[PDB]
């Protein structure tokens, strides 16, 4: 029975480490997502201005 | 090698020559070239680790660009100036962020306005040790996000607002927000498991207002959410009510310590518990 | 005797603590994943709008310059 | 009177709360009247009004037993309307009350003179309205007990 | 024995099986999430390229058309 | 400032100016400015908390774009008006959404049409509580998603529509959908573990038509998927079938109460169990 | 609503219009014809028809190809392949191969690799040709590796190794498994899973002979120590010890004991059966 508890302890420790790694990497993921979200708005605004200017010139 | 001497020298030379160029203009290409050189000098100064000069150059470029019909470029330059000024003096960052928020809201979009409001609230809380203006900014951001059906960010902002209101002894708003958020999260396949926690927080607020009010709120919550009847928070609050109903402080302390042993209490929970204990 | 009793009494609380920590981590994970999914949905909408406008603008300008 | 909305409040003093009479502002009603407080469409409880200084007009102060019996919370809206008694039928000739210890600290095996206390009850709340199922506190000699109304006989 | 040993054995076995399932779940989570991360990293560079290209193109074309 | 009266007055004056300007022009070049000013008025109304006025302005802008040779802008205005009217006028929002869906499906894009169909079904379910139209819209969205090689969204839509059909006593549709999704998860490495759940649901549906069919379906699932045997759901189903055979309602009630004690059950599970309970109680 | 009949009628009308317009052939006519073909294909897809839509997409792709336009033809061809995904696998494969050929001309490696992966999926899900699937997966893996996409260049290698092991080519499977395990052990995130790969490699070595399995297990243990304290390695050691004396009872008892705690998939049971039937004799 003691060996059983040892096995559960080891397994739960491993699971906790895996969860910790997932949390940190996902924090990085979210930072990247925020960066791309910031960029796309400027993309769209500049494109809209250029399209309106080109249409007006013609 | 990244010595700042050459970077600073080049930046000041560029600034001086651009000032000379713009000054001569008493047709509009001069303003455009001046703004370009201003942006380049600001970037060079930022590379030189001097943030005040970079922010000043950014602000001057923003003003010059706004002098023309183009306005979104001014907003971009102003937000960059605020980011640069976040180090030395937050007041100028707040002013330029407010101006950028005004321009962006005038344009029509609001999500970026909400993000800038969140940034301003964070700056207020971190630097100016002020909570009321932070509360107002969080409320405005939450309203803006809810206007676009952005439930998660609005819920987080409302959570922060309710927490800060509770810190300031404004229990009614805190309980209202906590109840609303708990009810909203009860009907989700992922957030459901957290619906208990919020309720507990609200319940604690009731204890500050009165005892029988807290008991009735607990009964209402348990009836509304039967699964709340097995969580540790309900048992702790039942034990605290039992101890507090007969002027028993010893049992109160033993229950508090027993619960805290399993899980460490945060500043908010421990402060509220100390207040409740001091009540009687 | 009491050695095994204390061993059994000491090998149960740690599991509870680890499990509770895992629970909290998983809950935070779920909330942030929901937020990221909403952000990505907005991302996709913006990208679709941008590409559609690109097609429209390029077609319009090409036909205009072709006809002069 | 007409069923206007008011608010429940805490008791102003311990003596008034122990009187078992709901405290009301002197500007609203006079002592001796009865009001059937209406909380829900199917929840109406009779109470008597006693006037005490202080207490903002427009609110009624209740003690812990009354709030527990009627389940009122501070700040909750409540409707109060005057109640009129029918002497031909509502007159109380006898009542049945269950008595229990209010605090477990003061338990003792001393004999209790049941009859001696009866007169005191009459001496306490004579001419005061009582309804079936009303829970109240009772003050014996250096003793606090809880009383619950179970039956009423004309 | 009786409820004692049967409970011990059954609960231990069930807990072990569940924990193994959680371990496999977490491994698969990590693999797929790493794939998502590299996918987003791939997005980023092309996003930057597109923004730079569009900015330069619009500036140059506007200047050229205005001067003519 | 944050004053609502000033913003409302400014928006109303701007809208009146735009209306008189468009009326004067009616007496191509000025229509673009009319559209821009209408959009600005709609934005001001939205920020003035007058959702109805913003939706009306968006609809007028959409019409002014429709009369011109432009569709995408008209559809964008349609969706803006629908979202604005979601809070106030559900029917106008539904009309705007369906017109925009028609526009997209005419252009060719499909996924956005599926998302808007799901939104229409959601509003129908949460406000007008009309099960049939929500079911139809979910079916259309699932078909669109499957046609685009999107399986996860199609699977979720199929699950929702099957659950709604089961709630509406149409057991065969739910059974077939659950079996299909169970097989789909069966042929995957990740969802494999959850594959049991769907099968269990199917079993319950069979118990609603006949108990012999329930046994046959349970045996078919067992032979097809051996891992379903060790799961507690199979043991519960077998014990419930045995109790139904012996007509001992007490054993069924005790087993169900114990299963509820170990873990809670959703509304669907309890209502189906109650239906089975009354069906068996009729036998005894 | 309108039923497939009206949609088919409209699509046929559009097709006839495009055919007549191309008949009297110039840029405007061909552009209108290709646009009408695209509209007809979209309507056919709406009408649930999956054969006419593919033909219309292919015609549009050819019309674009004849004109000086390349990526439009590739898009039309990939759309035709997607439409043919449920109509005829051969036509979809041909269209996807043409799209890959067009794409790889300009250096767009990722799209070609994805198309090759889809082609291998087609070849392995319905058709029973595993050599072509292995070749396509190897091509996709090489394409992904050429772009430093090691994370996305490992799944294909694992699939190829598994199929090669199923095809008795144990040397290639062992090499791929060992390479993947060596690459993974360095990564802390993927370290936990690396054990499995090594275990599989051990099995592949056991399929040949017992001494090879013993030496390979020793080499893995020395190279990577944690593999020695895992249940799979315990099973490997037990099986190696038991088989030496021709005792099938111990072999089957250990196999059942391992299966009890955790179930084994088809591949593992097949390999165990092969090993028992081959070496236990």
């Amino acid at each position: 029975s003691l060996e059983s508890t040892r096995r559960m302890l080891q397994l739960v420790e491993e699971s906790k480490d895996a969860g910790i790694r997932t949390l940190v990497m996902l924090d990085e993921q979210g930072e990247q997502l925020e960066r791309i979200e910031e960029g796309m708005d400027q993309i769209n605004k500049d494109m809209k201005e250029a399209e309106k200017n080109l249409t007006d010139l013609g | 090698g990244m010595d700042t001497s050459g970077k600073q020298a080049e930046a000041m030379a560029l600034l001086a020559e651009a000032e000379r160029k713009v000054k001569n203009s008493q047709g509009s290409s001069k303003i455009e070239e001046a703004c370009e050189i201003y942006a380049r000098a600001a970037n060079m100064f930022k590379m030189a680790k001097n943030w005040s000069a970079a922010g000043n150059a950014f602000c001057q470029a923003a003003q010059l660009h706004l002098q023309l019909q183009s306005k979104h470029d001014a907003a971009t330059c102003f937000v960059d100036a605020g980011n640069a000024f976040k180090k030395a003096d937050p007041q100028e960052a707040i002013n330029c962020l407010m101006r950028a928020i005004e321009i962006y809201t005038d344009m029509g979009r609001f999500t970026i306005a909400a993000k800038h409001h969140i940034s301003i609230a964070e700056i207020y809380e971190t630097e100016l040790v002020d909570v009321e203006k932070a509360i107002a900014h969080y409320e405005q951001s939450a309203d803006y996000y809810k206007g676009e059906e952005s439930n998660s960010s609005a819920n987080k902002c409302l959570l922060k607002v309710a927490g800060y209101a509770a810190q300031l002894e404004q229990y009614q708003k805190a309980i209202d927000i906590y109840e609303q958020v708990g009810t909203s999260a009860m009907d989700s396949p992922l957030l459901k498991y957290s619906a208990k926690d919020y309720f507990f927080k609200a319940a604690l607020c009731h204890f500050c207002i009165d005892m029988l009010n807290a008991k009735l709120a607990v009964q209402k919550y348990e009836e509304l959410f039967p699964a709340f009847s097995d969580s540790r928070e309900c048992k702790l609050m039942k034990k605290l009510l039992e101890a507090h109903e007969e002027q028993n402080v010893d049992s109160y302390t033993e229950s508090v310590k027993e619960y805290d042993s399993i899980s460490r209490l945060d500043q908010w929970l421990t402060t509220m518990l100390l207040r409740i204990k001091k009540t009687i | 005797a009491l050695s095994e009793i204390e061993t059994r009494h000491s090998e149960i609380i740690k599991l509870e603590n680890s499990i509770r920590e895992l629970h909290d981590m998983f809950m935070d994970m779920a909330m942030l994943v929901e937020s990221q999914g909403e952000m990505i949905d907005r991302i996709e909408y913006n990208v679709e709008h941008a590409v559609d406008y690109v097609e429209r603008a390029v077609s319009d300008t090409k036909k205009a310059v072709k006809y002069q | 009177m007409a069923g206007r909305s008011m608010q429940a409040a805490r008791c102003p003093t311990d003596e008034l709360s122990l009187s078992n009479c709901a405290v009301v502002s002197e500007k609203d009603y006079q002592s001796g009247q009865h009001v059937i407080v209406r909380t829900s469409p199917n929840h109406k409880y009779i109470f008597t009004l006693r006037t005490h200084p202080s207490v903002v007009p427009g609110s009624v102060a209740f003690s812990l037993p009354q709030r527990k019996w009627a389940g009122l919370s501070i700040g909750q809206e409540i409707e109060v309307a005057l109640y009129s008694f029918d002497k031909a039928k509502q007159c109380i000739g006898t009542m049945t009350i269950e008595i229990d210890f209010l605090q477990k600290k003061n338990i003792d095996s001393n004999p209790y003179d049941t009859d001696k206390m009866a007169a005191e009850f009459i001496q306490q709340f004579n001419n005061q309205a009582f309804s079936v199922g009303q829970q109240l506190v009772f003050s014996f000699n250096d003793k606090l007990f809880g009383l619950l109304v179970k039956d009423i006989e004309a």
